[PDB]
């Protein structure tokens, strides 16, 4: 899952 | 998860050099990578963060760059307190995840270990059990191999290995590495042996007793 | 300006639930963005990720523990816990608590993520074991030089601390007046559950006939103290 702040 | 692989995995050097270490994710993680220096007994400190952002007050020695699946790591002019372990980690994907570590010791000219072999003590055999210790002392790199054979059968779950830091003095490691049998299975076999493997050895030497020859 | 600090038990039983606290200052859980993680160092290995919670109580864990890990936040009392349920020796190392900064923010306004790439600051780290093994004092043996353990004119002995629990073991060489060649090996782990170690010295061949050497154990855990002659076997001198 992406990190909180890749999107 | 994301794989990181560090290299190398171990690194040789001397005050006042250059070295850099790389980092290479399974896939790209952009600049979400940061680099942290481990000394002994101590936790991890931050040097670089989002792949080339020196962290403040980290000595201007220390760099990085890199994106996507390939970083490095460079400490221009390398000092004593610099001789540790380095890691990176990447944040982009859950679970974060850090890299095998790289250590950097102190380099020195190679030297071959001295094998030694200790037989188990008459003590220990009527306590019950049967412990063979084989030495490997004073070498450099620290990278060894030993083999146990009993008899010509390699012996495979039985022996366990210990490894000091590096000697403060002469710069080199020692390694030990017992093997663990029953009294009864010790008695049932003649010859003991550890092989040893190592770049100061221009071939493998073989250390061993024969408990059947007195 | 930013602390933090682990507490906990040094020492757990397997099937066990282990409750690990950090106590931070320098910064509040309730600030735009700001994490707090946990990683775990066990012996001799890697560092491993196991989860992180934030300021908006949005929280991730490791995939492979997330059904053992639970992790809250007490924004009140400047803590962080980390539960971890059916523990088992596996789970023996060092664990760290660690801040991660949110996005830099101007006049309130996030204008930057990239100060987030990173775990900026580390606690002091507290050590876990996980064992059933009941405390034990060790037996020592002997290492007896040989010419089998003799290179040159420089002779190599020791002696086996082995079956004791828990850690940790001091061992010297005659009262301490024998330092130079000493090696003494970090403790390993047995399958048994018992912690075992080797102390070994090079010293010259000639002197094994006049000069005496003991190995003084000592294992405070158990109370239990040690002082044992290594010589050559009877097959040398």
């Amino acid at each position: 899952e992406l990190d909180k702040w890749a999107s | 998860a994301l794989q990181l692989t560090q290299s190398p995995s171990s690194l040789s050097a001397s005050v006042g050099d250059r070295i850099t270490i790389t980092c290479r994710a399974s896939q790209g993680v952009t600049s979400a990578l940061a680099w942290y220096r481990q000394k002994p007994g101590s936790p991890p400190q931050l040097l670089i963060y989002d792949a080339s952002s020196l962290e403040s007050g980290v000595p201007s020695r220390f760099s990085g760059s890199g994106s996507g699946t390939e970083f490095t790591l460079t400490i221009s002019t390398l000092r004593p307190e610099d001789f540790a372990t380095y890691y990176c980690q990447q944040l982009h994907f859950y679970p974060h995840t850090f890299g095998g570590g790289t250590r950097v010791d102190v380099r020195r000219t190679v030297a071959a270990p001295s094998v030694f072999i200790f037989p188990p003590s008459d003590e220990q055999l009527k306590s019950g059990t049967a412990s063979v210790v084989c030495l490997l002392n004073n070498f450099y790199p620290r990278e060894a191999k030993v083999q146990w054979k009993v008899d010509n059968a390699l012996q495979s779950g039985n022996s366990q290995e210990s490894v000091t830091e590096q000697d403060s003095k002469d710069s080199t490691y020692s390694l030990s590495s017992t093997l663990t049998l029953s009294k009864a299975d010790y008695e049932k076999h003649k010859v003991y042996a550890c092989e040893v493997t190592h770049q100061g050895l221009s071939s493998p030497v073989t250390k061993s007793f024969n408990r059947g020859e007195c | 300006r930013i602390t933090l600090k682990e507490s906990g038990p040094p020492l757990v039983k397997p099937t066990q639930t282990l409750t690990l606290t950090c106590s931070f200052s320098g910064f509040s859980l309730s600030d735009f963005g700001v994490g707090v993680g946990w990683i775990r160092q066990p012996p001799g290995k890697a560092l491993e990720w196991l989860a992180i919670i934030y300021s908006d109580d949005d929280k991730r864990y490791s995939p492979s523990l997330n059904t053992r890990l639970t992790i809250t936040k007490d924004t009140s009392k400047n803590q962080v816990v980390l539960v971890m349920t059916r523990v088992s020796p596996v789970d023996t190392a060092t664990y760290f608590c660690a801040h991660r900064r949110g996005p830099t923010t101007l006049f309130g306004v996030p204008i930057a993520r990239g100060p987030v790439n990173a775990m900026d600051v580390w606690g002091q780290g507290i050590t876990v074991t996980i064992s059933s093994t009941s405390t034990k004092g060790p037996s020592v043996f002997p290492l007896a030089p040989s010419s089998k353990s003799t290179s040159g004119g420089t002779a190599a002995l020791g002696c086996l601390v082995k079956d004791y629990f828990p850690e940790p073991v001091t061992v010297s060489w005659n009262s301490g007046a024998l330092t130079s060649g000493v090696h003494t090996f970090p403790a390993v782990l047995q399958s048994s559950g018992l912690y075992s170690l080797s102390s070994v010295v090079t010293v010259p061949s000639s002197s094994l006939g006049t000069q005496t050497y003991i190995c003084n154990v000592n294992h405070k855990p158990s109370n239990t103290k040690v002082d044992k002659k290594v010589e050559p076997k009877s097959c040398d001198k």
